[PDB]
RNA sequence: AUGGAUUUUUGGAGCAGGGAGAUGGAGUCCACUCCACGCAUCGACCUGGUAUUGCAGUACCUCCAGGAACGGUGC
């Protein structure tokens, strides 16, 4: 039906789990079909890394959960 | 102008420069730190400067929080549990303030994580041995005042006070 | 879609293969398909020993390719 | 057939998910879509040596899944006919 | 330009002796005379061979069909 | 036909990124040509293994499966594709 | 054209155990095996199971005990689940149900 | 060279990690205003140097005369206005 | 032969004995009852060996296609 | 009213940490010593000494010697 489960969190701040194990948490702006997805202001956790602005392969995500409101 | 939720809902939000997120609470002229629950918890970074604050308290549990710019407030003192509130605070500025003794550093050296510690323009730095007596009583402290803690320094704060 | 590669400009140059397993070859490249499956010429395996040993033309599948590094200047 | 279908079917369901990762997911779906993508609410996850966390909401890649644990309750029979 | 298909045409038509990389296992490799092959790279070898690097040791496999799901690289044997 | 996403990675293409594998391995350079499967040619690179120590090469090109991910330049953000 | 690849093809070992609500062991990839009934399957071997013992074995999963280096089995009862079907490795029919 | 909000700051003990260097020099420089960004490389040529972009021009005047010669890492820096202007705020602008 | 290609191969060894072995290294001797397009495998009276040995007799067994490494015929 | 055959969604994952000692403590785990500091490589980093004074939008950034905590890859 209306497809929104993922555009509801555009714009929002995201914590995103690979499949090795790591966090990135950025800006979700954008994803697709394979859940390529685009972030915005990312870093990385496991120690912390700032990265900026990342697009992750869907392959290797494994969940998002809502971290933050939007900047 | 009370720090309040409404206030930290409408404040500037974003990533800054050194990639952190940080939330600005600049110049409201706000006199006591309280009401943090509604951060939720999601900064890195939280921008103080330019406030009333008298004392560095009143934190709720914040486990991502790990710089703190207070800078140009009228911080007297130091509270007793931050380290209890405040985990992985690894740098604070506090710079042009209001410390004036020694004694009133004291609480610094529950921090286990702080790393970075600026306390220049605050009356404190002019009490004889001021250096030595922080490097010994927050040992954790790896660059005091933008310059580096070095073993000569650790050594000869060994002797005075040991 | 079922696009091409774009490897012409990889052909009859020689590369420096790395592959899963931890695996690296090196080979003047001969040809590929769309799946990005290779030929390479004067193969040589390069052993993890440091060892080379010298294996001829080979098929490499697409599928276990990594990474590609040429040798010459393109 | 397909049985995706009947998972697109679970919305309000609360259930137990059980990733490929070792990983434990127990929540109430919000959404199944075509690829088996996985939405939830209240949820009690738990990584493998971990001790539990709890999220508002939790998306899954559907690859990720090894399988559901459905309620006892839940009338299959019913949710079988298209 | 060869395509990597046709070098295999070219294989089963010659009868080498075929030496294959498998995926993900260096430990072993296998060996045969590809008789016919499929669109998906699966291959039929005749008296075919598991091949230990570790152990110097060869396992007799006769008539296989090797999906090509295993296939890392195609070499070509004297032997 | 094509994902937004991969329309943000073309639009990196003359810019320098970093690339890292599924390995592991930190490639960062200048992004050539970008494929729409996520095929990625590279040059002047630096790399830096897993275990540290760091190289310099001229030209690579990687397979679009086989990366984990990229980091594209903070120039991109901006615009168009904010919707 | 479909089901009858269902109905005669390796698959068919499904399709039988449905009919009959016959039980199957599958052992996964997990390194756990799934005994029970199929209620549903698909293509991809995804499965709606029913009467589902999991029996797998661990070393001792240390928490607030000893060591006491010795394999043990385990087991558990899922009365209703969905499998993905990538997990399959294999799926066992027998005289299991009798 | 005019009032800039960039400063250009040479004299800088190079032997500090890059990171290191921008987060002494973000704490340090906070007291005079918010810095947008901060621009500082550790190439043959750059190496000693940073770039420091404030939001607030006043804060750029206040910052080059107040921590003129201010020992930083052991050195006294040396701090001026920078000669062009900052990407950052040439977008931030049009 | 000319050219015997996978899938009659296959086909012939339907009705008949074969040994699967299963990336996984796991193998499963049985009568193969059939064989789909994808090359998911129905075995009969199997057995398995694990390390060569003899480990259970299993009787009707499905074989997911992603597994097989592959097959013989004894 | 929708997709299991090479770059994405029906998975190539699963599993184990070398040997010994009248070793010590609570078959298992941790610490120390010896043989085979498990070996080699790269990066960051810790000590000193030393080079560079340069107006920028960045994989990483002087060099020499010593010390090795961490990460990756191969055997």
């Amino acid at each position: 039906g209306k497809s929104s489960k993922m555009l509801q969190h555009i714009d929002y701040r995201m914590r995103c789990i690979l499949q090795d194990g790591r966090i990135f948490i950025g800006t979700f702006k954008a994803f697709d079909k394979h859940m390529n997805l685009i972030l915005c202001d990312c870093d990385e956790f496991r120690e912390k890394r700032v990265l900026g602005l990342v697009l992750l392969r869907g392959e290797n995500l494994v969940s998002m959960t809502v971290e933050g409101p939007p900047p | 102008v009370k720090l309040t939720a409404e206030l930290i809902e409408q404040a500037a939000q974003y990533t800054n420069a050194v990639r952190d997120r940080e939330l600005d609470l600049r110049g409201y002229k706000i006199p006591v730190i309280e009401n943090l629950g509604a951060t939720l918890d999601q900064f890195d970074a939280i921008d103080f400067s330019d406030n009333e604050i008298r004392k560095l308290d009143g934190f709720p549990l914040l486990r991502r929080l790990k710089t703190l710019l207070v800078n140009n407030n009228r911080i007297c003192r130091i509270g007793e549990g931050l380290d209890q509130a405040l985990p992985d605070l690894t740098e604070l500025i506090l710079t042009n303030n209001s410390l004036v003794e020694l004694g009133d550093l004291d609480p610094l050296a529950s921090l286990k994580s702080l790393t970075y510690l600026c306390i220049l323009r605050n009356p404190v730095t002019n009490k004889k041995h001021y250096r030595l007596y922080v490097i010994y009583k927050v040992p954790q402290v790896r660059v005091l005042d933008f310059q580096k803690v070095k073993l000569k320094e650790r050594q000869e704060a060994e002797k005075m006070f040991k | 879609k079922a696009h091409p590669p774009e490897l012409k400009k990889f052909m009859d140059k020689k590369l420096s293969l790395k592959l899963n397993g931890g695996r690296h070859v090196q080979g003047i490249l001969r040809g590929f398909d769309p799946f990005m499956n290779l030929v390479i010429d004067e193969c040589v395996e390069m052993a993890t020993s440091g060892q080379q040993n010298n294996i001829g033309m080979v098929v490499i599948r697409g599928n276990s390719i990594i990474m590609l590094e040429a040798l010459e200047r393109v | 057939m397909k049985l995706v279908r009947f998972l697109m079917k679970l919305s309000h369901e609360t259930v137990t998910i059980e990733l490929k990762n070792g990983t434990q997911v127990h929540g109430t779906i919000t959404g199944v879509d075509v690829s088996m993508n996985t939405h939830l609410k209240a949820v009690k996850m738990t990584l493998k040596n971990r001790e539990p966390v709890q999220l508002e909401t939790l998306s899954i890649r559907g690859n990720n899944i090894r399988y559901f644990i459905l309620p006892d309750s839940l009338p299959l029979d019913t949710l079988l006919v298209d | 330009m060869v395509q990597p298909i046709n070098l295999i045409f070219r294989y089963l038509q010659n009868r080498s002796r075929i030496q294959v990389w498998l995926y993900e296992q260096v430990n072993m490799r296998i060996e045969g005379c590809i008789i016919g092959f499929d669109e998906y790279m699966n291959l039929v070898l005749d008296d075919a061979e598991e091949i230990h690097s570790k152990t110097k040791s060869r396992k007799q496999l006769g008539r296989i069909m090797l999906k090509g799901d295993n296939i890392t690289l195609l070499q070509s044997v004297s032997n | 036909s094509i994902g937004v996403p991969i329309k943000v990675l073309h639009e990196a293409e003359g810019h320098i990124v970093t690339c890292e594998t599924n390995t592991g391995e930190v490639y960062r350079g200048k992004l050539i040509e970008a494929e729409d499967n996520m095929n990625c040619q590279m040059s002047n690179i630096t790399v830096t293994y897993r275990d540290g120590r760091v190289a310099q090469l001229e030209q690579v090109y990687i397979r679009g499966s086989k990366i984990r991910f990229l980091i594209l330049p903070d120039m991109l953000k901006n615009a168009p594709m904010l919707k | 054209r479909e089901e009858e690849e269902f109905n005669t093809g390796p698959l068919s070992v499904l399709t039988q155990s449905v009919k009959n609500n016959t039980q199957v062991l599958i052992n996964c990839r997990n390194n756990k095996k799934l005994l029970g009934r199929v209620k549903a399957f698909d293509r991809h071997c995804n499965m709606v199971l029913e009467n589902v013992k999991e029996m797998w074995t661990e070393v001792p999963k240390s928490g607030k005990g000893k060591k006491k280096s010795k394999p043990v089995n385990k087991d558990r009862y899922i009365s209703k689940m969905f499998l993905r079907g990538d997990s399959v490795i294999v799926v066992l029919r027998n005289p299991l149900i009798a | 060279i005019r009032p800039n909000h960039t400063i250009y700051i040479n004299n800088m003990n190079d032997k500090i990690k890059k990171e290191e260097l921008k987060r002494s020099l973000y704490a340090l420089f906070s007291q005079f205003g918010h810095v947008v960004d901060i621009v500082a490389l550790k190439t043959m040529k750059m190496r000693g140097q940073a770039f420091v972009i404030f939001k607030e021009l006043g804060s750029s005047t206040n910052a080059l005369r107040q921590l003129q010669g201010f020992p930083f890492y052991g050195k006294p820096m040396r701090i001026q206005y920078a000669k062009t202007d900052s990407d950052i705020i040439s977008k931030m602008r049009g | 032969s000319l050219p015997l290609n996978p899938k009659p191969f296959l086909n012939g060894l339907t009705g008949k004995p074969v040994m699967v072995k299963l990336k996984w290294g796991m193998e499963y001797k049985g009568y193969l009852v059939s064989v789909d397009g994808y090359m998911n495998m129905q075995l009969a009276n199997t057995e398995e060996y694990i390390d060569g040995a003899l480990s259970g007799h299993l009787g009707e067994v499905l074989i997911r296609c992603n597994n097989v490494l592959y097959i013989r015929g004894v």
